[PDB]
Formats: C-alpha cells, structure tokens, sequence
C-alpha cells in the first residue's frame, strides 16, 4: 500500500 | 461473467453485522474498525522477511514432502517469468520435460515434473488462479491431492 | 468444535457440506486470536485431505481472497447482498480451511496494538503453529488426517516457512503431505529478475524502465525494496498505466 | 474501372460506399495477372487516402484476411452463407485498396505454372510495382491521392520493399507517405531472438528448448530456416501443443 | 462472438459460384483449383528474401517518409518481441518514451514514438489485430492516417 | 506449411  | 469488483462485494458483506453473526466473528463488537480485505498497516510494517525460500524447498524435498508450485501465466505482479527463474535455481534434474496439460480438449496450461517437485503454468489465468481459470484451478488441485502429474490429451 | 459450526451464511444457499468458523488464541501473553473458516467436503468425498490455505500480501485475508473471490464454496453478490455456490469450489474434493493471518487481518485480531506494527515473517508463523496444533485439539476427528498446506502471492512465504516449522515440529497429529504455492515468492533475486523480463516480454515498460529496473532493485527483496527500487518501479507504474496487473487481459473495476 | 464496379455481393447487406474488384496485367509475357479488391469510404469521407493492404504468408490472400476476416468492409458468415458488415472496417476512414499477391495468390493467376515455384521477394514487388502503376491508370482519379502501404506478418518483407520500389521510382501519380506494418517480419535475426525469448516469457517452451532453438536458428532467416532450426521447432511445437499460435488466450477452431 | 473458424467460412464462400460473377473473379471459369485463404506451393516454393529489412527502413526514414510498426500482444508467431529488438536495431532516438494510450477509458496498448518512426503495441489483439481487437485497430488507423501519436487519456 |  503493494500486494503480492 | 468476470467480475473485476468482487472485493467491493466481499467488504460489503462482511461488515454485514447479519454475517459476523453467523460467522462468530467479532462476538462482542469490540473490533471497532471496519472489516477490510487486507490491512495497509501490516501490509505497511512488514519486519523479517528472509530473501530466499528456497534452503527450505531443499529441506522439505529431501524429507520427501510433496511439493507443487503454480502459475497464472497471465498476472504480472508475481509472474511466470519470475517462477521459472526461481525454481530453476534449485537446480533440480527433470523427469518429465515442460508439457501441455489438457481439460478436456483444451490446453489447461503446461507443466514440468522434476525430481521432488511439479511445476505447473495455468493458461490466461491472472494472479488469482481459481478466481480466473477456475475449471482449471480444479484440476490442478485434485491433480496435486493426488500426487499425479497434470494430464496430457 | 459444534459451537464453530455455522448453521447459514445470510443469503446463502442451501449447500450439502458444513462449516465452521471461529476464532483461536495463538498468544494468551499478547490477546492474540486467528479465526478461521472451515469448509469441509460432502460427505461422499470423506474422509477427505485437510488443507490449510493462505492468502498473502502480507496483511491480505485468506477468508476475503481464498474463500470469497477464490477456492471458497461461495462468491458475494454485488452490494453484498448474497451469495453464490462457487461451482468450481475446492471444497468439491478437500476439507479447505482458510486462515486470516497475521493478527490484524480479517476477523483475526491482537489485544496488543503495536502487535500490528511488529508483524513479521517469524512470528506470523510461530504464531500460525500454535493456531494449528490448537485448531486440531478443537477439532481431534482431523488428527493424522493427511494434510497440505497451500497460498498464492506472499503465502510462497509463508507456506514453506509453516511447512517447515510443521515438518520440524515432529507433532505427530499433523500429518503434514506437503504444500502448494501459486504465483509465489520463492527467492527475491531470482523473482525480480523474471518480473522484468516477463514485463518487458508482455510490452507493459520501456526499454530503459527494463534497465533501470534490473539496475535498480536487483540486491533488493520484494517486501523491502531500496529507494532506487522504488525510483524505478514508480516509472513502470506509470509506464504500465491503468490496466490490472494481477490479471493482464481482463478489466480494471469501475466502482 | 466502371467495369470493375462490384454490384452487391451474395448476401451482402446494403452499404453506402462502392468497391470494385477485377484483374490487372502485371506481366504480359508470362501472362500473370493480380486481382485486386478496391473498398471505398462513403462520399462523407472523401477524398480519403489510398490504401494499399497487403497480407503475408508468404502465399497468403489479402482478400481472404485482410478483407474477409479484418479490416474489411464485411465478415463472412458460416458455411459461408452471407455477409456482415464490419463495423469497424477500415474503410470507415480510407479508400482500402486490397492485393492477391503473389500471382497464384487468391484470384491472382499465372499462364505460366513455373511461376509459382519461382516466387520471391523481388518479383512480388517488381509485379506490384507494376500493379499499381497500371491500377492508377485504370482509375485515374486516384492519381495524386495520399497513399499509403501497409500489411502484416510476411508482408514485413512486401510492404517496404515495395514502399522502396515506389519511393525510387519517382512516380509522379503516386504520393507515397509511408507505410505502416503489423506483426511483421523486420530482421531475421532479431526477430528469432525476440520470437524464443517471447515465448519462453509466455510458459510455451521448456527452458532446454528456449536455448535449442536460440542455439539452432540465430543465423537463419524466417523463411528458410535450417534443418537444426527446424528440429528445434519441432520439439517447441510438440511444447506448445493444441493451442493458436496467433493468438495465445483465443481458442483453436473446433470444425 | 470472437470465432476462431473464419477461414472455412470464407472458403466457402469464394468458392461460390455467385460470388466470383459478383466480383468479376475466374471470369472463364479457367482457374481449375478450388480457392484456398493461402497457396501452400508458393508459401512452399519460397525463393529470395533478405535477412534483414533495416536498410530500408533507414532509407525511407530519411526519405522522410510516414512509418509506423505495430504489434497485436498475444501473438505468438511474429510477436512483440521480435519487433521491439528489430526495431531496436535501428537505433533511433526517443522523442517519446514507452506510453499507455487510452480508447475511451481502457489502455488499447502502448506506444513509444522515436524519430522517424512511431511503434505501437495493441493489448491483448492475437497476429490479426483488426480481427481480435477491431475496435482498437481502428484507432490505431486512424491516428497513423492522420500523423498523430496514439492518445494517452 | 509456415506462415507469417
Ligand atoms: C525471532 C526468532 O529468531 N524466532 C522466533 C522465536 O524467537 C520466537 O520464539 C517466535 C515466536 O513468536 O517468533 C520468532
Ligand atoms: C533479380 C533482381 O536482381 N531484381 C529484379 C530484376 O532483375 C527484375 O527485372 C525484376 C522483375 O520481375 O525482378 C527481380
Ligand atoms: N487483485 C488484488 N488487488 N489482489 C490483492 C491480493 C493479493 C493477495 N496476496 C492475495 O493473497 O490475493
Ligand atoms: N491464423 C492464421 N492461420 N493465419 C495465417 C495467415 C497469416 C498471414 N500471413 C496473414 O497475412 O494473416
């Protein structure tokens, strides 16, 4: 906010 | 029939006090913020994160646990790419030479056995798997269950 | 156990398996309790493997992903209002059971607030342990059930680091089969590297954001990227532009 | 050129621009003449460009894809029964100018049988040449007109060269303003160099058959590559399996 | 509606007797072979062809003319690749980088324009753009017609 | 029969  | 807003759907729902109840999710209300799919602040305050799993992958190979690694050839957040290079630092020989597998009649996506681990690529899925090539997803989950290679024909 | 079951999800529809939901305290110290979902198979696939799955993000939900839009037996109606059966639902073959891990998301939840703010590879798993040799001592007609553990995205972390902890344990009730991992990180290095080159090969960034990229973030990790790292990445986004990059060829949501 | 005018197709909807087809001389002695499809914008649009679209093949008809099955004014219906219009065809917007090349492509024809295992990149262009020059002066009223070439695939070759041929020859009628190519062959080596690394970033060939075919084809050329070249391909093509080729995520036809 | 069996339909339809009189094809009926979409004795009986079609293209670009390269992203035959390391090859400078460009509200594809050539990828379109992505190849046309890059927006 |  990085989304795996 | 995709739907690219499912997790507007989901948020709604699950702040639903009706859901929560049948749920047992916050009994006591006391989770005094609302339901979110996932959290930016431990999303955001992340600590230990080791750079490689893969000690592990030859950990558990060598104690002989069943080891399945997948891929929706289509999501470029974690892609194909980035698998194939990984598992392919693990230097393991091949059994079985990368192949298409099939559903039914159509190509489901490709697949390579090697020796303690199946690599499986699911054709024009995205990063979520069952959400994109669900029919597919099936397959490769009773095809692992079942410690058996992806079909070919 | 049965006060874990779920009798009906509001709007859902009449279904031949169970469910149990609930929550489990993985540290008494810190007020730190997981729930869980539990979507078991129809009675003629059991006795039927018992599989854990994880979402990733980290700080994403395994009931909000895995069980919702994903695997899950059901998919929510727009609005929220509902739901529907998943056809292709995992459950059809595998008693699923979906975590919200670590503390802090979903319905899983810490007593102690800076718990959010401490999270980590390490502890999401001792913590992850905990949950399940709890959950099995709640559950005990699932002891020495063959058992997977499976997750996309992040959970390539945590799987294997479960799976290991599991594996080491030596618990005799967890009879641990092995783990699946989709689209997963598996090693930071190796991982950066594919993700250019498939980006690059998908026609999403320039040639010199390609460059740049391997330049920039080839020592880095994922989850803890350099300033350069994320220098360049920032270039890509905008390079990549308003499409969705966790599903290439399909639309962005409109609402 | 009236006489070239196309009244309605068989099945053809009702349209509000012209077409003509028929057949222009390219070489007398061998007796090889080329067909042509002339698509016109509606009068709203004119005067528009002059396109000349070529597909590749080498072999194949710009008839048959170009103006069956893309940027033409109409679709062809099963069984071939009718037609439908194109909603987006191209000659929404110019005066689409479709060749069967080479002679024995399509329409095309040769009184010389030999022809046809003679073909090659330098007469195809040298009879296009020839084509238009003659084309213009059955339609006169073309002369002049912003002209462009374009094409795909095998047409990376036909389209400038004779782009090439029509810029030195210092042909007066014929305003050349460029051309554009599409999914075309650019430069052997090159090419085959992205083609294998394309592929292996799209999870179609194994990791030993990526280096196989790099190894194999990079001094060949597309057309004619060598036998270690094409022993590669062999295995890639057992790799790829049933799937279309030109397009990845679109099903084969089943009939 | 996409329908990968085009070209049967269309060989039905050229072999029509009706439709060559219509187009004033085989006027004498003396073409005595069926229509086919393409020659297999000529794509087999291929003769010259230069490696490399560069020259060219530097000739033209310095004859100043209009050049534009596209590619459909989902093709494997000819595909993007290729074309960017071709392309590559010519060296040219950048006069704009690498850009997504927008029909309506969607990314078509991305484009980067260099002097003297303007290149253009089309998202998701298989080898023949205007049939898998008719909409976007239109636009594609329509900007090369006018000399205009393709809009971001 | 390859075509481009
Ligand atoms: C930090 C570390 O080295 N490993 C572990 C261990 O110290 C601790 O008991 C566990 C519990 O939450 O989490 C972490
Ligand atoms: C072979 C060659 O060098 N170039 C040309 C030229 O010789 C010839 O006049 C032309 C006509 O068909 O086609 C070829
Ligand atoms: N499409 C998305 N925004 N996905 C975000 C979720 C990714 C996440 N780790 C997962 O477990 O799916
Ligand atoms: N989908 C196919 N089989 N396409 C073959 C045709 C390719 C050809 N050169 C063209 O001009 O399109």
């Amino acid at each position: 906010f990085x989304l795996f | 029939s995709y739907d690219p807003c499912t997790e507007r759907y989901s948020t709604a729902y699950y702040n639903r006090r009706d859901v929560q109840m049948a749920l047992h999710a916050n009994v006591t209300g006391a989770m005094n913020y609302t339901w979110a799919t996932c959290s930016d602040t431990i999303n955001t305050h992340w600590h230990d994160a080791p750079r490689s799993m893969l000690p592990i992958y030859r950990e558990l190979i060598a104690a002989g646990l069943r080891i399945w690694v997948f891929s929706g050839d289509t999501d470029a957040v974690v892609p194909l790419t980035a698998t194939r290079y990984s598992i392919g630092a693990l230097g393991l020989p091949t059994t079985t030479s990368w192949y298409p597998w099939y559903d039914d009649q159509e190509v489901g996506g490709w697949s390579q056995v090697y020796k303690g681990l199946t690599l499986v690529s699911v054709r024009g899925a995205g990063h979520e798997v069952p959400l994109h090539r669900p029919r597919q997803a099936l397959v490769l989950f009773q095809y692992f269950l079942q410690g058996k290679p992806m079909p070919g024909q | 156990h049965a006060a874990d079951r779920i009798a009906r999800l509001p709007g859902q529809p009449a279904v031949d398996f169970d469910m149990y939901s609930g929550y489990i305290t993985v540290d008494e110290g810190a007020g730190r309790s997981l729930f869980y979902l539990l979507q078991e198979a129809p009675e003629d696939a059991q006795p039927a493997p018992l599989v854990l799955w994880l979402n990733g993000g980290p700080g994403c939900s395994s009931v909000a992903y895995g069980a919702s839009e994903e695997l899950g037996a059901f998919r929510v109606k727009p609005r929220g209002a509902g739901l529907v059966l998943n056809e292709y639902r995992w459950n059809k073959v595998a008693n699923v059971l979906f975590l919200d891990s670590p503390a802090g998301v979903g319905f899983s939840y810490t007593n102690t607030s800076s718990d959010i703010y401490t999270s980590g590879d390490n502890r999401t798993a001792h913590d992850s342990y905990a949950f399940l040799a709890k959950w099995f001592e709640r559950f005990p007609h699932y002891k020495y059930r063959d058992f997977y553990i499976a997750g996309e995205s992040y959970a390539g972390h945590y799987v294997p680091e479960l799976s290991q902890l599991v594996h080491r344990s030596k618990n005799p009730v967890i009879n641990l089969k092995g783990f699946m991992v989709g689209n997963g990180l598996i090693d930071d290095y190796h991982d950066y590297v594919g993700t250019f080159e498939f980006w690059w090969n998908h026609g999403i960034v320039s040639d010199d954001t390609y460059r740049r990229l391997k330049e920039a973030c080839l020592h880095d990790s994922f989850i803890h990227p350099s300033p350069a790292c994320d220098a360049a990445t920032d270039v890509a986004t905008a390079e990549q532009g308003n499409i969705d990059m966790y599903s290439l060829y399909t639309p962005v949501c409109n609402i």
